[PDB]
RNA sequence: AGCUGGACGUGGUAUAGAGCGGUAACGCAAAGAAACCCGGAGACGUCAGCAGGUGUCACUGGAAGAGUUAUCUUUUCUUUUUAACAUACUAUGGCCAUGAAAUUGGAUUAUCCAGAGAUAUCGGCUGUAUGUAUGGCAGAGCAGCUCAGAGCUGUCAGUUGCGCACCUGAUGACCCUUGAAAAUCUGGGGGAGACAUAAUUUCACGCCAGUUCGUACCCAUAACCGCAUCAGGUCUCCAAGGUUAGCAGCCUCUGGUCCAUAGAACAAUGUAGAUAAGGGAAGUCGGCAAAUUGGAUCCGUAACUUCGGGAUAAGGAUUGGCUCUGAGGAUCUCAGAACUGAAGCGGACAAAGGUAAUCCGA
RNA sequence: UAGCAAAUAUUCAAAUGAGAACUUUGAAGACCGAAGUGGAGAAGGGUUCCAUGAGAACAGCAAUUGUUCAUGGGUUACUCGA
């Protein structure tokens, strides 16, 4: 499992059978890409990055929420 | 220093005339200990009664743990314990209940 | 113990099968004297040779 | 107090058989098999025995897994020698040839 | 999640010969190659102490549950967890600069190091995690509370230990002892060959595979060997609290167990266990057996001797409880005084009886 | 008849059964006391493991119980070992 700090690489990865898993925690939110040998997590604190990334969900990738 | 408060929900027993808010109140005032004192309720600590509930407010650090303790002792004195149990209703409140 | 040869496994299996009782319907044949299987064996009282 | 169980069918305590106690998300204390430590890489020259810098100390296998960096250094003998030995080598070679030529001209 | 072997795909390194940075240690996803020759790891004794980490144990505030409640107890117990693996940082040592040290310094508990360059610099590089943070991860696990399979709440924040078991790190001591090898992974020196529409390259991400055999269960006061369900014998790992020098004994928690044919009487004789007034080996081949002694602290300690020893020699005292006082340290030991008991107090447990000669064998 | 006496220990109620000091649940009292009567292995054993059922025999008293009898069922690996 790898995690990503900078949204850019994350977006290069979800731009590269693709599905995206978003999960809510009290203080934080996480976005999760499945790829052959790695599970990519992306965490953010503030709601701005949050909504912005929710926007970022493309038609190619389907969004699952737990 | 902090503002703390805790709510003991005495609702059920009052209705059947088992608990008397009045006496539970006195009891609590008696058994509450500051720095080893049974009586110095010194102003930092405050107790209120309602028909269904009791409220404890304090500037001085306190834990509802203590409230549960005292309550239990009360219940054992009133021999109610095979009937009533105290439980945690909310973070800040402890409710009384009958089982069966 | 745990560790075994094939040979072993197979031999043990063999003796395990051979250790069944005479099938209750064989005693009803016309030409047989056999009431029971005389060759049955109990692990505790008699030991096999496997090394 | 939690007690453990070997997981390997080797109950004897051998340098290769070592175990470490790990605490799981389950709340269990589980034996996990710990690997063996290896000796750091030393310069290969005679009597030298210096610990090489900038090379990874890794169990022999993992050496196929690492990046070129850890396998090496940038000197003339990067992997095999330390600087001191390199230096002394250079110097010695140069000066020795000098004496060689000198003997040559003194012969001719 | 990782590994090895395949085989191409897409990106990217490098070159008209073959990365770039730093004075230097060295650095950075990648940066051409055969024979050939050399390496590193694998690859190693015993013991002694030091340092760190893991697990465990202890303690602190918060929350949920449970035990106690005539009296006392802001109480007593319980849960409060984090896998391999990914990235970044720190980690007992070693190096590189700069500069050289005598009124020699530095440094460890111990050694030990220095002009063959010590100490020291807002210096720098590097090596090892059973470390930290995040990912994994909470969605799992755990603890509570509801509803009639669905649901809700909390799983938080600290401190210390010559404590203990293991591991690691840096050392030290020892030998008329000096403590495997190979497979395997990898590095260096060398530059013969190969190649323009080309050639070759320890970068990423993607595609494919991993066969055969062993995996039950006992490992013992009932699954083994002792003709047996035999008081014998049979190689290992994990280990909690209290007392304590202690992994001893004694008592406990986790987990396990009450299985050893039973009932009643209570004579002799017996097997095992204890105690005997006065004397004290008179018993007996013989002090056989029993008894005495026993810890720790303080006193005191001969002849003899191979000067190491003898040596707990011999011997003499003290030991509880309670209330105070002083001293040793970081950003748990030691000593004093007073009071109080049927003068008891290593209260169980644990735990030498001495001395003087003779003979052997060092 | 000798004898069934080592390894501290059992007791109460219910249930099941023709039958219970010896089986199962619960309630008490004790033991091993993490150098274990605990949790797992190697050697050795080879199905003794699991479930259901049970007449005799065996489990040196007993048994409704079993390491016993009968019937069925259990041992999955690129990373553990060979
Ligand atoms: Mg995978
Ligand atoms: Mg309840
Ligand atoms: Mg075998
Ligand atoms: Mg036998
Ligand atoms: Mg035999
Ligand atoms: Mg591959
Ligand atoms: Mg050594
Ligand atoms: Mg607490
Ligand atoms: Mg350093
Ligand atoms: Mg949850
Ligand atoms: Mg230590
Ligand atoms: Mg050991
Ligand atoms: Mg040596
Ligand atoms: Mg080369
Ligand atoms: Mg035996
Ligand atoms: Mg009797
Ligand atoms: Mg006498
Ligand atoms: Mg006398
Ligand atoms: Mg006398
Ligand atoms: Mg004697
Ligand atoms: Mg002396
Ligand atoms: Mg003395
Ligand atoms: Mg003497
Ligand atoms: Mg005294
Ligand atoms: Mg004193
Ligand atoms: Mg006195
Ligand atoms: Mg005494
Ligand atoms: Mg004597
Ligand atoms: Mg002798
Ligand atoms: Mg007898
Ligand atoms: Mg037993
Ligand atoms: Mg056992
Ligand atoms: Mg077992
Ligand atoms: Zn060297």
């Amino acid at each position: 499992p790898k995690e990503i700090t900078d949204i850019k690489k994350f977006m290069k990865l979800w731009q590269n059978k693709k599905v995206v898993y978003v999960k809510t925690n009290k203080r934080i939110t996480k976005f999760k890409l499945r790829g052959k040998k790695y599970l990519y997590t992306f965490k953010t604190a503030d709601p701005k990055i949050a909504k912005g990334i929710k926007d970022a969900i493309p038609a190619t990738y389907s969004k699952i929420e737990i | 220093k902090v503002n703390l408060g805790f709510k003991i929900d005495c609702s059920q027993p009052v209705e059947d005339k088992v608990i008397l808010i009045g006496e539970f109140a006195e009891f609590l005032k008696s058994k509450i200990k500051v720095g080893g004192k049974l009586g110095n309720l010194g102003e930092n600590i405050t107790i209120s009664n309602d028909d269904k509930k009791i409220n404890v407010q304090s500037t001085i650090p306190f834990s509802k743990r203590y409230l549960k303790y005292l309550t239990k002792k009360y219940l054992k004195k009133q021999d109610l314990r095979n009937y009533l149990y105290v439980t945690s209703s909310d973070k800040n409140s402890y409710q009384l209940r009958y089982f069966n | 113990g745990a560790n075994k040869t094939l040979n072993m496994k197979k031999r043990f299996g063999r003796k395990i099968k051979q250790n069944r009782p005479l099938p209750n319907w064989y005693r009803y044949k016309s030409d047989t004297n056999i009431r029971y299987n005389s060759k049955r064996r109990n692990w505790r009282r008699t030991k096999l040779k496997i090394y | 107090a939690q007690r453990i169980t070997y997981r390997r069918r080797c109950s004897y305590n051998t340098r290769s058989n070592k175990v470490r106690k790990v605490k799981t998300p389950g709340g269990r204390l589980v034996a996990q098999y710990v690997k063996k430590v290896v000796n750091y890489t030393k310069c290969s020259e005679a009597g030298c025995n210096v610990a090489l810098n900038g090379i990874a100390q890794v169990r022999p296998a993992e050496y196929a897994t690492i990046a070129r960096s850890a396998k090496t250094v940038s000197r003339v003998y990067g992997g095999e020698l330390c600087h001191t030995c390199v230096r002394s080598r250079i110097i010695r070679a140069f000066l020795t040839e000098e004496v060689k030529i000198v003997k040559r001209k003194m012969i001719s």
